[PDB]
C-alpha cells in the first residue's frame, strides 16, 4: 500500500488548487482517505477524510467550505480543492490513511503550497 | 393528555381493555368486512397444483371499547406494535398450504382506530394456497383457483365474515403473469364450512386464470408439428433405398416418442387423458 | 480535544531517557499516537493506543501513560531519534495532535 | 450507564419522533454486501445488503455533560427500546435477517437527537424479465422500499443525497452493473382506503455476457447447420447416406430447442434464442427436402440442383447471419 | 475417457473401403452424436460462466476433430467420383 | 475490548460450483478481559459455568461477512461455552454452521485450484 501525491503547487491569492493522491497498491474505494495540513511555525492539522466509493465526508470543523473532497474510480486518485487561497494556506499538504484505526500509519511524501 | 397516557388509556395498564373478549361479548356477532391486494399472484405449479400469492389482508370491524373523544381525528393510525393487545378475527385460508407473515425491519403490520371504534388491520402475507386443476384440455385449459378466508374458533353467532361492498379484491398495477393472464372479472361468493363443531364462517374469491397458450405452441407443437411432416418426405426417394427410407421412419417414429415423452416436464401424473396428449399419440400415429 | 506538548525542544546526549508528555485537553485515556517526521519526510507512526508499536520500528520506544497524561519515551537514543515528535489522539472526530516537541 | 438510562426512561417506543408535528424523515442508504445471480425460473434474484436509516428523535438528545467522540455507539440489542421506521421492501419473496453470533445491528445516537440503525439483510427480490432477444438482452430489477403503517403524514423516506448504493464489487456470473438510475422518490403508492404510502426504489440494470452462449448454443447449432450442407457434394446415388446426414441435422436441432428451454421461464412470446434454433431447423430440414427435389428428378442431369444448391445455402445463411445479428446485437 | 473414446473411434473410418459411403458417413454422424451429448453434459453442474473453461476447450476441439473426421469423406467422395 | 478468536471446523462438504458457495460447521471460540468479571470467592484459575449464564454478560456481535445462511445448533440444549478465567478472561464457544459463499474462478475447472476465505467481522462497534 502506497500513497503517491501530485508535484509542488504555487498558487496566487483568491485562486483555487486541487491535489490529488494516487493511491498505487489498492483501489480507492476502499479505505478512508485522510488529508492533513503541515503550517511551518505551527504544527499538523486534520483536514477531513473521504471514502473514495461513497463519497461520504467528514470536514473539520475550521476547513468547512475551505476544502473539498472528490475521487475517481477511473485512475483510483482522491482529491483535495482548496478554494479562496490566502497567504495563511502556506503549508504542506499530506493524504494519510489510518486502517486498523483513528492513527495515520500511510503517508504520502508531501505537496508544497505557497499562496 | 399525553401520547402514551392516551394509549395506556385506550389499552396496556389502565385501560381494563381485555383481547380475550370480543367486541360485543354475548350480543350480536362481531362482522367482518375484509378486503385484499394481491402484489406478486403468480408462480402457479402444476406438478404441485397450487399458487403463490402476496397479499395485504384488510379486516375491518367496531370494538365499541375502543372509542375515545380525547383526539378530535376522525382515525388515528397506532403504532404497528399495539395490535397484540387488541381483539382480533382468527381467520385462516381453508387451502393455504403454507403461508407466514413477513417480519422485515419490523412486523408488516397496520392499525387505524377510528374515533368511533372501527378498527382496521392489514398485514402483508405471502400464501401457497393449493388449488386443483382441470387438465382434460391442458395447453388450452382455463383455470379457476380460489382462496377461502374462514373463521377457526368462532361460530356465525360470534364471528361472521363479509366482503367490502364496493372493490373488495384488488390487484396491482402492471401485475403480469406468464403461462397466464388474470381475468379482471373474479367471483366473490359464500362458502360456508359445516364441521363437526358447528357452523364456521368462510368467504372465497374465485381467480380465473386462463392460460397463454404461446409457450406450448413453440415448444410442443411445433417440434412435433415438424417431426410429422418430415417423415412426408419419404414418399418421394426412390423404393429401391431401402436403408435410407427405412432410417427416415424410424428416427421420426422414435423421435415422436421422445417428444410425447417430454411433455409431462411439470405435468402432474393425471388419470384422465389431456388435450397435448392426444396430440402427441394422434402425431406419433 | 486540545493535545498539548509543553517542552517544543528537549535536550538530550545519544543514549539517555527522555520523556515527552503529552497533556490531552479531556479524557480518552487511550487514544494516543506518536509519529517521527524527519526534515522533508512524512510524518511515520510510532505508537498508536499509546502503548502499541507499528511494522517495523524498532523496540527501544515505549507509550505508557492514560487517561489525560501521557508520555513517549525513548530508552536508548541512538543518532536516528534527533528529529520532531508528534502526539495524536485518535479518539473524536477532529483530531488534533498538539504542536511538536523537539 | 445514566448516560443511556436517562434516556429511555419516560420515552416511550409506541410514539413516533414529533408525534402530531411534522411527519419524520428517514434518510435511507444501502451497502450492497453480494448481489446474486438473477434466477430465470423464478425471476428473483437473491441480495445481500446493508440497510442504513437516519432519522431524528428529539427525545434521544444526548444531555450537555456527555463530551463522546461524536456519537454514542450502543450495545447493538438495544434497537428493542428505541423506534424505529416499519419499511418492508414490496419486491421480496422472502427475506431474512441475520444472527450468526447476535442480531446484526448498528445504533448510533448522535448529540442532536439524530439516530443510525443499519440493519442486515438477505432479500430475495422479484424483478419480472423482459426474455425478448433473450441472450443479448438487459434487465431492470427493482428494490422498492417503502413504509407500511404510517402514511405520509407520519413518515417519509428519501435516498442519501450522496451514494444511496454503496456497490463496490459484485462481478455476477453472466451480468454486471456499473452505474444506474437510483431515481422516483415520488413513488409514494397510494391504497384505497388506507392512503399514501413511502416509496424509494432503485432499479438495477443487468447486462447479460452472451459468452457462455456464443460456445454453448450458437458455436455447435452453427457446425450442425454446416454438417447438413455435407450432403450436397456426396454422389446422389447414394441415398443411405444424404438421408441420414440430414435427419441429423433436425434431430440435434430438435433436441437442443427443447434441452435450451428447460431452464428457463416458460414466456409465451418468441425470444431471441428461439429464432435462431427455429431458423437452423429450418435450414437443415430444407437440404433434407433439397435432396428429395433430387431424388425425383433421378425418376425419369439433377447434379445441377445441387450445384446450385452448393453455393446457395452458404449464401442463403451467411445472409440469415448478417440479419440475425445486426438486429439482435 | 469417454469423450477420448469417442475421437479414437471416429478414426476408423479411413480403415473402411471407400464405397461404404452409409459406413463412413453413419460413423461419422454418430460419432458427432454423443460428441454434443458429451459436450452439453460438461457443463451440468457448471453454473453459466462467460469466459472459456479448460474442459470446454477440449470437448470442443474433440468436437472439432471428430467433425472433421466426417468432414473428410465428403471430401473423398467429392474425389473418389 | 479485544478478542483473540480461533476456529475448529468440524467438517467441509457441498462446495457448489453452481450455487457458489460451501458448507461447515466450526466452534467459533474467541477470548476477551472484562475487569467486572474478575472474583476473589473461589480459588481456581478457571471456572466453567452454565451455557445459560452465556445471555447476561457483553459478547462481541462478529459475523461472517460471506456467510450467506448460517444458524446456531439447539440440539437438545443451547451448544454454547462459557469459562470465566479469575481475572476477567472469558471464553466463549458455540458451534455454528456456515453456508460460506466463495467466488470460484473456473479457467481451468476440471483441474483448478480454489481459495475460500472466511471473514470474521464485527458490525456494531467500531474500530476503536
Ligand atoms: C490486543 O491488542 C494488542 C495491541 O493492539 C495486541 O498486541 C500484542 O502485543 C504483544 C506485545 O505486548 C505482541 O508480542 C510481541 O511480539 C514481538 C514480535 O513481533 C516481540 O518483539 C515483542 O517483544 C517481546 O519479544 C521480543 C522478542 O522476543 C523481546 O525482545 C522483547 O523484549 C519482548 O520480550 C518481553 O516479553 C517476553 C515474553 O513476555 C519476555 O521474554 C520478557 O518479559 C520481555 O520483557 C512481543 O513479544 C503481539 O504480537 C501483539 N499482537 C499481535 C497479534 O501481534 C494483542 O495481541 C491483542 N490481544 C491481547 C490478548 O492482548
Ligand atoms: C357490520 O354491521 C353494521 C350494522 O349492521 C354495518 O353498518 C351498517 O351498514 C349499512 C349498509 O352497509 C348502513 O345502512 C345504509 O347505509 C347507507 C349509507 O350509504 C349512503 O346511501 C345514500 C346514497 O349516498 C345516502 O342517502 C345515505 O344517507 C348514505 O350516506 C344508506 O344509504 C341507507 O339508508 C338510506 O337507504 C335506505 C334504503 O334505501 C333507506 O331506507 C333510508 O331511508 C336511507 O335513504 C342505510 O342507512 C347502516 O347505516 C350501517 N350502520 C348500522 C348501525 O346499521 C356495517 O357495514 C357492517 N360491516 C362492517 C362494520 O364491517
Ligand atoms: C413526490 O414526493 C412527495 C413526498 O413528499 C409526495 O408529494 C409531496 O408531499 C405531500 C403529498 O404527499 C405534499 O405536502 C403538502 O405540502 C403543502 C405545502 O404547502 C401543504 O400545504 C400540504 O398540506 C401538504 O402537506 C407535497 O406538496 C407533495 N409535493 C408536491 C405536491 O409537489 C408524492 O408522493 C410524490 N409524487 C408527486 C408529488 O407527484
Ligand atoms: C423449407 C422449405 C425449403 C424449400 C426449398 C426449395 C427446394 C430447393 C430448390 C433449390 C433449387
Ligand atoms: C416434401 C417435398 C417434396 C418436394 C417435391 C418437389 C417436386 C418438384
Ligand atoms: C420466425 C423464424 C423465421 C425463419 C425463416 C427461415 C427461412
Ligand atoms: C463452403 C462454400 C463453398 C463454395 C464453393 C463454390 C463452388
Ligand atoms: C428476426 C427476423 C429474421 C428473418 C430472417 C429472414 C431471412
Ligand atoms: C479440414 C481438413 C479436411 C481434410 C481435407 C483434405 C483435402
Ligand atoms: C378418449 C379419447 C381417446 C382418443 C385416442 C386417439
Ligand atoms: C406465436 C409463435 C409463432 C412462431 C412461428
Ligand atoms: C465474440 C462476439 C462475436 C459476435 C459474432
Ligand atoms: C467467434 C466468432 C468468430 C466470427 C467468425
Amino acid at each position: 500500500v502506497q500513497l503517491q501525491q501530485s508535484g509542488a503547487e504555487l498558487m496566487k491569492p483568491g485562486a483555487a488548487v486541487k491535489i490529488s493522491c494516487k493511491a498505487t497498491g489498492h483501489t480507492i474505494s476502499r479505505y478512508w482517505i485522510d488529508w492533513l495540513k503541515q503550517r511551518p511555525g505551527h504544527g499538523l492539522e486534520w483536514i477531513g477524510e473521504i471514502l473514495p466509493g461513497s463519497g461520504s465526508t467528514n470536514y473539520n470543523e475550521k476547513f468547512k467550505g475551505k476544502a473539498t473532497f472528490t475521487a475517481e474510480k477511473s485512475s483510483n486518485t482522491a482529491y483535495m480543492q482548496l478554494s479562496s487561497l490566502t497567504s495563511e494556506d502556506s503549508a504542506v499538504y499530506y493524504c494519510a490513511m489510518g486502517v486498523r484505526g483513528n492513527y495515520f500509519d500511510y503517508w504520502g511524501q508531501g505537496t508544497t503550497l505557497t499562496v | 393528555m399525553s401520547p402514551s397516557d392516551f394509549l395506556d388509556k385506550l389499552m396496556g395498564r389502565t385501560s381494563g381493555y381485555d383481547a380475550r373478549i370480543r367486541p360485543n361479548f354475548k350480543g350480536p356477532p362481531v362482522n367482518v368486512s375484509c378486503n385484499i391486494f394481491i402484489n406478486s399472484f403468480g408462480s402457479i405449479a402444476e406438478t404441485t397444483m397450487d399458487y403463490r400469492v402476496n397479499i395485504f389482508l384488510r379486516q375491518q370491524w367496531n370494538d365499541p371499547r375502543l372509542a375515545y373523544n380525547e383526539y378530535p381525528d376522525d382515525s388515528l393510525d397506532l403504532d404497528p406494535s399495539m395490535l397484540d393487545s387488541i381483539w382480533k378475527p382468527d381467520l385462516f385460508f381453508a387451502n393455504e398450504k403454507g403461508a407466514h407473515f413477513h417480519e422485515i425491519t419490523t412486523d408488516n403490520k397496520l392499525l387505524r382506530i377510528s374515533r368511533n371504534g372501527n378498527v382496521l388491520y392489514s398485514i402483508r402475507i405471502t400464501l401457497t394456497l393449493a388449488c386443483p386443476m382441470d387438465l382434460k384440455n391442458f395447453p388450452m385449459d382455463v383455470q379457476t383457483c380460489i382462496m377461502q378466508l374462514e373463521s377457526f374458533g368462532y361460530t356465525m353467532n360470534d364471528l361472521i365474515f363479509e366482503w367490502q361492498e364496493q372493490g373488495a379484491v384488488q390487484v396491482a398495477d402492471g401485475l403480469t403473469l406468464p403461462q397466464f393472464i388474470l381475468k379482471e372479472e373474479k367471483d366473490l361468493r359464500y362458502c360456508t364450512k359445516h364441521y363437526n363443531t358447528g357452523k364456521f364462517t368462510c368467504i372465497e374469491a374465485r381467480f380465473h386464470l386462463e392460460r397463454q397458450m404461446g409457450y406450448y405452441l413453440i415448444q410442443m407443437y411445433i417440434p412435433s408439428l415438424l417431426i410429422v411432416i418430415l417423415s412426408w418426405i419419404s414418399f418421394w426417394i426412390n423404393m429401391d433405398a431401402a436403408p435410407a427410407r427405412v432410417g427416415l421412419g424410424i428416427t421420426t417414429v422414435l423421435t415422436m416418442t421422445t417428444q410425447s415423452s417430454g411433455s409431462r416436464a411439470s405435468l402432474p401424473k393425471v388419470s384422465y387423458v389431456k388435450a397435448i396428449d392426444i396430440w402427441m399419440a394422434v402425431c406419433l400415429l | 480535544i486540545v493535545m498539548t506538548q509543553s517542552h517544543k525542544f528537549m535536550s538530550t546526549s545519544v543514549g539517555d531517557r527522555v520523556s515527552i508528555t503529552c497533556k490531552a485537553s479531556q479524557d480518552v485515556s487511550t487514544a494516543v499516537a506518536w509519529y517521527q517526521q524527519k526534515p522533508g519526510q512524512s510524518p511515520k507512526l510510532l505508537i498508536y493506543w499509546a502503548s502499541t508499536r507499528h511494522t517495523g520500528v524498532p523496540g527501544r520506544f515505549t507509550g505508557s501513560g492514560s487517561g489525560t497524561d501521557y508520555t513517549l519515551t525513548i530508552s536508548s537514543v541512538q543518532a536516528e531519534d534527533l528529529s520532531l515528535y508528534y502526539c495524536q489522539q485518535h479518539y473524536s472526530t477532529p483530531r488534533t495532535f498538539g504542536g511538536g516537541t523537539k | 450507564s445514566n448516560i443511556l438510562n436517562r434516556l429511555l426512561v419516560s420515552y416511550d417506543p409506541r410514539i413516533r419522533p414529533n408525534f402530531k408535528g411534522i411527519p419524520v424523515d428517514v434518510v435511507v442508504n444501502i451497502f450492497i454486501n453480494s448481489f446474486g445471480s438473477i434466477q430465470e425460473t423464478t425471476m428473483d434474484y437473491r441480495v445481500n445488503i446493508f440497510l442504513r436509516q437516519k432519522w431524528n428523535d428529539p427525545r434521544l438528545k444526548l444531555p450537555s455533560d456527555f463530551r463522546g467522540s461524536d456519537a454514542l455507539t450502543v450495545d447493538p440489542t438495544m434497537y428493542k427500546c428505541l423506534w424505529k421506521p416499519d419499511l418492508f421492501f414490496a419486491n421480496e419473496k422472502s427475506a431474512n435477517f441475520h444472527d450468526v453470533t447476535q442480531e446484526n445491528i448498528l445504533l448510533f445516537i448522535f448529540r442532536d437527537g439524530d439516530v443510525l440503525v443499519s440493519m442486515r439483510l438477505s432479500i430475495t427480490l422479484s424483478c419480472p424479465l423482459d426474455l425478448t432477444l433473450f441472450p443479448m438482452d438487459t434487465q431492470r430489477c427493482k428494490m422498492q422500499l417503502e413504509s407500511f403503517g404510517y402514511t405520509t403524514d407520519d413518515l417519509r423516506f428519501i435516498w442519501q443525497s450522496g451514494d444511496p448504493v454503496q456497490l463496490e464489487k459484485i462481478a455476477l456470473p453472466q451480468f454486471d452493473i456499473k452505474k444506474e438510475d437510483i431515481e422516483y422518490g415520488n413513488c409514494t403508492k397510494y391504497y384505497k382506503g388506507t392512503g399514501y404510502y413511502t416509496c424509494v426504489e432503485v432499479i438495477f440494470t443487468l447486462r447479460r455476457q452472451v459468452g457462455f452462449y456464443m460456445m454453448g448454443v450458437y458455436a455447435p447449432t452453427l457446425l450442425i447447420v454446416v454438417l447438413s450442407w455435407l450432403s450436397f457434394w456426396i454422389n446422389p446415388d447414394a441415398s443411405a447416406a444424404r438421408v441420414p446426414l440430414g435427419i441429423f441435422s433436425v434431430l440435434s436441432l430438435a433436441s437442443e430447442c427443447t434441452t435450451l428451454a428447460a431452464e428457463l421461464p416458460k414466456v409465451s412470446y418468441v425470444k431471441a434464442l428461439d429464432v435462431w434454433l427455429i431458423a437452423c431447423l429450418l435450414f437443415g430440414f430444407a437440404s433434407l427436402v433439397e435432396y428429395a427435389v433430387v431424388q425425383v428428378m433421378l425418376n425419369n442431369a439433377a447434379k445441377r440442383i445441387d450445384l446450385y444448391a452448393r453455393a446457395l445455402f452458404p449464401f442463403c445463411f451467411l445472409f440469415f447471419n448478417v440479419i440475425y445479428w445486426s438486429i439482435y446485437l | 475417457i469417454p469423450s477420448l473414446l469417442i475421437v479414437i473411434l471416429s478414426w476408423i473410418s479411413f480403415w473402411i473401403n471407400m464405397d461404404a459411403a452409409p459406413a463412413r458417413v453413419g460413423l461419422g454422424i454418430t460419432t458427432v452424436l454423443t460428441m454434443t451429448t458429451q459436450s452439453s453434459g460438461s457443463r451440468a453442474s457448471l453454473p453459466k460462466v462467460s469466459y472459456v473453461k479448460a474442459i470446454d476447450i477440449w470437448m470442443a476441439v474433440c468436437l472439432l476433430f471428430v467433425f472433421s473426421a466426417l468432414l473428410e469423406y465428403a471430401a473423398v467422395n467429392f474425389v473418389s467420383r
